[PDB]
Parts: C-alpha cells; sequence; structure tokens
C-alpha cells in the first residue's frame, strides 16, 4: 500500500533579494520511507543539503525536511527534485518567492 | 531514555 | 504548560539488499533530540541538538545497546508479520511504532502511547488505560491475545507512567534555553496581479508555535464562497512554522476581503486586510 510525496519549497525568512537565507523542501504524506531528495540551482545540485531523520506523524504519514543555505538573487532559479517508488515520474517543484 | 521492548507481535 | 516525550521506530525490509533498515528518533515536543540509524558504519545513539551533548556518556552506551536490541526485535516482528498476513519475502514491508508520554499542566502522565503500524495501516494499540489493547484486523488479533494472556502491557505501563515522565522533565530542563516556547504569529497580506482583471490577495502568518493555527478569508464579514488555496502548516526550520491562505478577488474590491488568523499565542483573534 503505497502513498505519494507532497513537496513544498519555501524560504525560511522573508526572501529579500540579495540577502542570505535558507531554502526548504518539505516532502510529506508519503510511504514507504525510501526517498531521494536533492535541492537544485539552475539545474545543478547543492553539495551539502542537510536532511531530517526519517520520522512521521500521528496518522503514520512520513515526513522529511531537507534544507540548505542560499542567497536569492535577481533570477537564478532554485528547486527540489524527488525520486520515489510511489511514482516513476520524479516530481519537480520549483521555488516561488510569493508562495 | 528509551527501554528494551519485551513483547514481540 | 503541556509537553511530551515521543520516540518513533521505523523498520523496512529490503530483500536481496541485505538486512532491514532500523531507525529510531526521539522528539521533545516537536523538537528532535536524538537518533539511531542502522544504515551506518558502527551505528550508535547520537544527539540531534547542542543541548543533548551535555548528558553523561553512560547515556549513549545505554541507548545504543537498547536500540540495537529493538532493531533486532523489529526484524522478528517483520518476519512474523510475513507469516500472519501470509505474505512472502522478496517484497518490502515496513513497521512503524510510536511510543511515549504526554504531560499537561503538571508532572503526571496525561496519556501514554504504544502503537504499531504495518504497511501504512494501524496494527495494534495500547489503549489510554495502559493495560488493554486494540487490534485493527484479525492478524493483529493474534498479537493482542499473546499480549493479553502474558500481561505484556505491565512493562509499557511501568515505563510510561514512570521513567518516561521523569526523563521529559529532565530534557525540558536541559534544553530550556532553546526549545520553542509558545510564540505569536506575525501576519501580513501581499497581493499578486493574477492574469485577467483580478488580483490575488494572499495572507501570511510567520514565526509561530505550536503549529496549530487557523487562517481564513471572509468577504464582507461572513464566510467565503468563492475558493482559496491553503498549504499545510510547514516547518521554517528554526523551530517555528509557516502557513498562508489566498483568495482571488476582482480589482478595486480588495477592501471587502479580510484575512482572519487564530492562534493560541494571540490573546485577541487577528483580522488583516490589504495595506
Amino acid at each position: 500500500i503505497q502513498k505519494t510525496p507532497q513537496i513544498q519549497v519555501y524560504s525560511r525568512h522573508p526572501p529579500e533579494n540579495g540577502k542570505p537565507n535558507i531554502l526548504n523542501c518539505y516532502v510529506t504524506q508519503f510511504h514507504p520511507p525510501h526517498i531521494e531528495i536533492q535541492m537544485l540551482k539552475n539545474g545543478k545540485k547543492i553539495p551539502k543539503v542537510e536532511m531530517s531523520d526519517m520520522s512521521f506523524s500521528k496518522d503514520w504519514s512520513f515526513y522529511i525536511l531537507a534544507h540548505t543555505e542560499f542567497t536569492p538573487t535577481e533570477t537564478d532559479t532554485y528547486a527540489c527534485r524527488v525520486k520515489h517508488d510511489s511514482m516513476a515520474e520524479p516530481k519537480t517543484v520549483y521555488w516561488d518567492r510569493d508562495m | 531514555s528509551e527501554f528494551l521492548l519485551e513483547k514481540r507481535i | 504548560g503541556p509537553h511530551s516525550l515521543r520516540y518513533f521506530h521505523t523498520a523496512v525490509s529490503r530483500p536481496g539488499l541485505g538486512k532491514p533498515r532500523f531507525i529510531s528518533v526521539g522528539y521533545v515536543d516537536d523538537t528532535q533530540f536524538v537518533r539511531f540509524d542502522s544504515d551506518a558504519e558502527n551505528p550508535r545513539y547520537e544527539p540531534r541538538v547542542r543541548w543533548m551533548e551535555q548528558v553523561e556518556p553512560e547515556y549513549w552506551e545505554r541507548n545504543t545497546q537498547i536500540a540495537k536490541g529493538n532493531e533486532q526485535i523489529f526484524r522478528v516482528n517483520l518476519r512474523t508479520a510475513l507469516r500472519y498476513y501470509n505474505q512472502s519475502a522478496g517484497g518490502s514491508h515496513t513497521f512503524q511504532r510510536m511510543y511515549g508520554c504526554e504531560v499537561g499542566s503538571d508532572w503526571r502522565l496525561l496519556r501514554g502511547y504504544e502503537q504499531y503500524a504495518y504497511d501504512g495501516c494501524d496494527y495494534i494499540a495500547l489503549n489510554e488505560d495502559l493495560k488493554t489493547w486494540t487490534a485493527a484486523d484479525m492478524a493483529a488479533l493474534i498479537t493482542k491475545h499473546k499480549w493479553e494472556q502474558a500481561g505484556d502491557a505491565e512493562r509499557d505501563r511501568a515505563y510510561l507512567e514512570g521513567t518516561c515522565v521523569e526523563w521529559l522533565r529532565r530534557y525540558l530542563q536541559l534544553g530550556n534555553a532553546t526549545l520553542p516556547r509558545t510564540d505569536s504569529p506575525k501576519a501580513h497580506v501581499t497581493r499578486h496581479s493574477r492574469p485577467e482583471d483580478k488580483v490575488t490577495l494572499r495572507c501570511w502568518a510567520l514565526g509561530f508555535y505550536p503549529a496549530d493555527i487557523t487562517l481564513t478569508w471572509q468577504l464582507n464579514g461572513e464566510e467565503l464562497t468563492q475558493d482559496m488555496e491553503l498549504v499545510e502548516t510547514r516547518p521554517a526550520g528554526d523551530g517555528t512554522f509557516q502557513k498562508w491562505a489566498s483568495v482571488v478577488v476582482p480589482l478595486g474590491k480588495e477592501q471587502y476581503y479580510t484575512c482572519h488568523v487564530y492562534h493560541q499565542g494571540l490573546p485577541e483573534p487577528l483580522t488583516l486586510r490589504w495595506e
């Protein structure tokens, strides 16, 4: 009985263009635990993405919070790709400073 | 601290 | 104020690829304080906060050998679950298990926990009295009985009522100058010029704790009957949380829509609007 990841990319502090911050990636409501989470920048990976340890909620649905330091400039787009056996099509959520 | 499970299903 | 101490075990079977992967993880409230992950060199119990670095080194040796025990015990619950649900190896099945104390406005157990899930579904559950059981199907019924005749809840009851509450009181002390205290949400309303003659009013709430909040939009004081986007409360990472709610309104008519935040840390319920 498989369940599907639910990604949500967002800054930690109000993203003032130019100032250092932390990007987040929040994959939830999935099953089983086995998942890959890599955060991106214009397409290429970030080499130190810190990840939260495999834990879950009351209803048993799993949870991970990957994070990383980023400085959001004019454009340079950020993102979160996610590999899972719940879907052979890797979901790709891109970052949006308004959301 | 945790404890050592003493039951098995 | 109310707190808790909660540990989450997760075991996944992986045939062909060697032995099952076990992972324990502790949590004081929503803050995570410890870990054990068999996916390791020579695994051992490690802190996950600068505050847990100050405990006696005997502490880690204990929880390392205890968790290695449980890890080996969860290999048995997995192969036993195979026999019950009449399944077969080769496949991947996982076990989850949340156990832990819950305290209120006093140092005395409010509710205790000890519950198992198998393949995304409840299996067995120690009830609130801490000496009876609940089984979800007939496979778990065979476990319930094994546990009922033996009296195996006497061991959980003894830990949860006792040792557990003593240690939460210990950890809330150790980590008193960091652990999120109840904190009030900071709220504002951005607007976003959405395609075709109508602006998107989005409503924000940032830097709060605990995660339990209510955001709602109202038109002219009363319940909304258009639609609104509503993303689930999400971890900032610094210990506080973030939610937004967004309704789409026509240009010029933005003054008739007010956001409505509701949080325990707010003494009076908040009502925002554009500008």
